[PDB]
RNA sequence: CCAUAGGUUAAUGAGGCGAACCGGGGGAACUGAAACAUCUAAGUACCCCGAGGAAAAGAAAUCAACCGAGAUUCCCCCAG
RNA sequence: UUUUGUAUAAUGGGUCAGCGACUUAUAUUCUGUAGCAAGGUUAACCGAAUAGGGGAGCCGAAGGGAAACCGAGUCUUAACU
RNA sequence: AGGACCGAACCGACUAAUGAAAAAUUAGCGGAUGACUUGUGGCUGGGGGUGAAAGGCCAAUCAAACCGGGAGAUAGCU
RNA sequence: GUAACGGGGCUAAACCAUGCACCGAAGCUGCGGCAGCGACGCUUAUGCGUUGUUGGGUAGGGGAGCGUUCUGUAAGCCUG
RNA sequence: GUUUAUUAAAAACACAGCACUGUGCAAACACGAAAGUGGACGUAUACGGUGUGACGCCUCCCGGUGCCGGAAGGUUAAUU
RNA sequence: AAUCCUUGUCGGGUAAGUUCCGACUGCACGAAUGGCGUAAUGAUGGCCAGGCUGUCUCCACCCGAGACUCAGUGAAAUUGAACUCGCUGUGAGAUGCAGUGUACCCGCGGCAAGACGGAAAGACCCCGUAACCUUACUAUAGCUUGACACUGAACAU
RNA sequence: CUUUAAUGUUUGAUGUUCUAACGUUGACCCGUAAUCCGGGUUGCGGACAGUGUCUGGUGGGUAGUUUGACUGGGCGGUCUCCUCCUAAAGAGUAACGGAGGAGCACGAAGGUUGGCUAAUCCUGGUCGGACAUCAGGAGGUUAGUGCAAUGGCAUAAGCCAGCUUGACUGCGAGCGUGACGGCGCGAGCAGGUGCGAAAGCAGGUCAUAGUGAUCCGGUGGUUCUGAAUGGAAGGGCCAUC
C-alpha cells in the first residue's frame, strides 16, 4: 500500500467499529453435526467432546444447515427458526 | 516468518462473502453542517472496495 | 468566513438537533425554526442554541 | 504571467442522441442553461440536466414559437 | 586514662588463562519510517563484573471465572 | 552498453585460461499435478523410528451487522414499493 | 650593550632553470647571541590534542587520524 | 580541393506531352522443406488424412528442449 | 620574529604598547561524573578574557541586540 | 584610495604613460573590527633613473652532458580488432559511409596538425527527498531559580 | 448579610542570637621517617554553605536534523477551485500560452400563491440643474441576475406583495463523471410539513467557484459493548466541532 507519495488507499478511509470479545467465545453450528455427538443430547460440553465447537466456546447456535434425520434432544443451547423447525420434523427436542 | 497483517488496514477494511471488502466512506466525519444532508446520508452506508485498489487492499490484508 | 455557526436544537425534549450558519453582526435575536424532529416523527419548533 | 488559470473541464453535453433506447432514470443531457428544453417524459434537474422520466427513445424537436429545442421520449 | 586506629607474626583462601553458552552492570549508530525529531534498528553490536557444567528461574500475596487449575524451564498451537 | 537516435569521435574490453550475478528459509496467494472429498490434514512429541501412533490445532462446509443479536438470510429504517 | 651589522657552520626556503628524489637540484637568497638552533628522554589522543592561527599539524593519511567491529550500513544512482 | 547533376560526360543523356517495351525488392508467383493456430472428419494409441491461414521483433508474457556436476537405478553395464 | 611539511612568506599571525572587562583567594577561568590538578607555592603594580597593535597628533547616537543595576506593579514552575 | 561611471579632470614625468607621483562629483573613507602622520626595517606591492648587459633588434660560433651508431643489459603508460591516405559531401567536426582524387613494399632520424591522442567514472553545472561550519526546529552539558531532603534550638515581628 | 473587637488555639513568613548537624584549601598533636589520608584537640564559620530529587529560566557550549517542486539552476512567478479562448462543430486535450474570477453571501436574497415587465432616448412639467420625482411617446431586453465569465432566463430564472420553513427525516429505480478516494443529477416510495380553491409545486438559492482526506481528540444523544459478577471508565453507532 505504497502509491508513490500519495495518501495510500487504508490511510484515506477512515476506521471502523470494534472487536467483540463474545464473539470469540460464541459458535455456529450446523444440523449435519448435531449427528456427529454420541447420546443424542446435545449440550456444549458434549459439542466439544465430538470436535465441533471448541474449548473456550460459552455459547453456540443451532443454524438450518445441512439437514438433521435422527431425532436429537438440543439442551442449553440457541436454536434459529427453521432449524428448530428442522429438529421438530426430525422427531427432536428442545430445551433450555 | 509469517506475513504481518498492515493493522490500519485490518482496522479499516472488513472481507464480505464473495471476497470482497466493504469499508467506511470519508467525507462524514467532520465539517458537516457546509455538507448537504443528501450527500451525507450516501456517504452513511458502508461501501464495497472498488476493482482498481482491490489488489492493494489484498496485499496488505493476506489473513483477511 | 465572518457567518459563525449555530445549532437548532428540538423543543421537543430529544437531544437532536439541526446546525447551520448565522450572522450574528445584522441578525441578534434568535433563531425559530418549525423542522422536522425524527425521533418523535413531527414537526416542531426548533430553537437557536450555541455550537459549543 | 498573470495567465496560469483555468478550470476543470465538466464534460457537459448531449449524453444519449436522437433515436437511443433509454432507462428512465438516464440523463439525456448535461448543460449549462436550458440550451435544450425539458419535453415529454423528461425531468430538468437543478442543474438543467435534462432526464429521461420513463423508458423510451430519445426524440429531438423544434417546437413553439421561439423556435426552442425540446428533448422527449417517445413511448416504447 | 581505658580503649580503638595502627604495627609484627602465623594459618587458610584468592589472584591469571580459557571457544561458545549463562546471569547481572553499562549501552550505540548506520538503517527503516521512501525526508525527519516520537518510533524503528535494539536492549542488537560493543565494553565491564561474576558463575557453572550448564546457568538463570522455581514451590503462588499465580492464573481462572462462580467451573476449576495447581512451582520453574523448554517445544508445538492459540495468532500475526 | 545506454539511448528518440551510435561506424560513431559516447561507455567497457590488451589477449587467454580459470572463477564471477535472481539464492535460501519461513509465511501467503494463484496455476499445474496427485491424494482423499463435505470433508481434508495433522504440529510438537512418542516411536531407532521415512512406518504406526499423536487431530492439540488449522482450513472448509453461512452469511449479515460496528455490536448485541439474528441466521439463508441479515443490516438499514418507525417501515420499507 | 644589542630579539645591533657583514658573514661560514647550523636553521630556513624568496627567485630560477632542471624523477637520482612520492617535494629534490644546481645557481643565487633570508636568519645566523636568539621570540635561535640541536641531541637524549618525558607529557598532551580523536569532536580529542597542539596551533605567533594556515583549518596548520597529530607516522608519505586530516573541515575530525589509524586498526578492528556494528557491516553484506544504505544506494529511487552507474 | 573541382565541391550546389554521386561521377564521367550530355544540346539530349535537359524539360513538357502521349505511347509501347524492358530493368527493378527479402513484395507477389513457381518448386522443395519446417513449425504455430483454427475448421471439420477419422475412429483412436490421443494424434492422423487433410484443409484454411499464420510464422519481423526490444521491454515483457507463454510454451518446449540441450548440456554440465552430484543421488538412485548400479556389487548392473563399458574399460589396460 | 611566525605561517599553509608538499603550488600562497604576505599587507596574514605575533609583537612591545594601549583600552575595556572579569577576578578578594578554597580567585576568576580551564582539564576532570569525582577526587584532584593547573592558575600559583602567585594575591589586584597579580592573574584571566576580549579587542587594538611601536612612536607622534588624536579618538555625535543607549532607539535595536547584549551586558550592568533596580525591583513598585503585571505575568510566571515544582509544590499545595 | 589595497571610485561603479572611469583611461574622471587638471598638473608632473615620456616622442608617445589604462600604470606611477602631486592636486581637485566619498556609486560605497572615517576615527582602537581605530583615523591621519611617521625615522628605521622588508627575499613586501607599484613607478622612474644611472650602470650593466645575447632580455631583445638577430642571432653566430665554440666547450662539455644527452640525442645518433656499435656491443651488453633492458623498462613504462596504452591497446575491441585492423589490409590504420587526401578532398567534398553524408552521418550534427570521418583512416573506415558516398562520390572522387592520389598512392610500389619496408625501415631510420626529425617535427607534433589529427587519431575529439594518454592520464584521473569532471573539480565547473545540475540532479540525489554526505560532511563540516544563526534571533531555523528539537534536545542537551554547563550556569542559574525556587520546593523537599541531609537540617537543629531559642526569641521576637 | 455589611462591618469589626474580645478571649482560646491553630500555620505562613521575617530577621536576631545560639551551638550540636554540616563546612574548613586556619592552628597544633598522633598514626608517621609522610605538604596525601584519617583520628584527636582547638579556632573560625554554621544550619548558611554545599550535595541529591523535582522545578522554572538561560543555554550553537554541544548534538541530531530540516531547509518543497515546476522551471526552454538561481532570482522572480506559480501550486486548490470556477468562466471563456487556445481545443481541430461528441467528450477530453499541453505550454512560465491569451483573458478574468473564488476561499462567500442570504432565516430571505429560501418555499409557495397572486400580480408585474426593462435600458436608453425624446417632448411637456414648481424649486430641479447632463443627471432625482410626475405626465405623453419611441424603443423592445440593447435591461436585470447578491459577486467573474459563459450558457441561460418573459411560462420569466428579472421586479413587487401575501402566507410560510421542503435550507424536512428515512430511502432511492436509473444515469453521468472520475485510476481510485470521491463528486454530481435523480423520478418514485414511507413519514411528517408549507403554500394553493385546485391541478400541483417545495429534500435551498438560474446553473457552473465559496474548499480540505485520514489520524487524534472535544460536545450531545444512543444500554450496542462493558476483561470474575453488578455498575462505571474507555470503546462503538448516530449527530456535530
Amino acid at each position: 500500500g505504497f502509491e508513490g507519495g500519495q495518501m495510500p488507499l487504508y490511510r484515506r478511509l477512515p476506521k471502523f467499529g470494534f472487536t467483540s470479545r463474545k464473539a470469540a467465545i460464541t459458535a455456529e453450528i450446523r444440523l449435519s453435526d448435531l449427528a456427529k455427538v454420541e447420546g443424542g443430547v446435545v449440550d456444549l460440553n458434549t459439542l466439544k467432546a465430538a470436535n465441533i465447537i471448541g474449548i473456550q466456546i460459552e455459547f453456540a447456535k443451532v443454524i438450518l444447515a445441512g439437514e438433521v434425520t435422527t431425532p436429537v434432544t438440543v439442551r442449553g443451547l440457541r436454536v434459529t427458526k427453521g432449524a428448530r423447525a428442522a429438529i421438530e420434523a426430525a422427531g427432536g427436542k428442545i430445551e433450555e | 516468518p509469517k506475513i504481518k497483517t498492515v493493522r490500519g488496514a485490518a482496522k479499516r477494511f472488513k472481507k464480505t462473502g464473495k471476497g470482497g471488502f466493504k469499508h467506511k466512506h470519508a467525507n462524514l466525519r467532520h465539517i458537516l453542517t457546509k455538507k448537504a444532508t443528501k450527500r451525507k446520508r450516501h456517504l452513511r452506508p458502508k461501501a464495497m472496495v472498488s476493482k482498481g485498489d482491490l489488489g492493494l487492499v489484498i496485499a496488505c490484508l493476506p489473513y483477511a | 468566513g465572518i457567518r459563525e455557526k449555530i445549532k437548532l436544537v428540538s423543543s421537543a425534549g430529544t437531544g437532536h438537533f439541526y446546525t447551520t450558519t448565522k450572522n450574528k453582526r445584522t441578525k441578534p435575536e434568535k433563531l425559530e425554526l418549525k423542522k422536522f424532529d425524527p425521533v418523535v416523527r413531527q414537526h416542531v419548533i426548533y430553537k437557536e442554541a450555541k455550537i459549543k | 504571467t498573470r495567465n496560469g488559470r483555468d478550470s476543470e473541464a465538466k464534460r457537459l453535453g448531449v449524453k444519449r442522441f436522437g433515436g437511443e433506447s433509454v432507462l428512465a432514470g438516464s440523463i439525456i443531457v448535461r448543460q449549462r442553461g436550458t440550451k435544450f428544453h425539458a419535453g415529454a417524459n423528461v425531468g430538468c434537474g437543478r442543474d438543467h440536466t435534462l432526464f429521461a422520466k420513463a423508458d423510451g427513445k430519445v426524440k429531438f424537436e423544434v417546437k413553439g414559437p421561439k423556435n426552442r429545442k425540446f428533448i422527449s421520449i417517445e413511448a416504447e
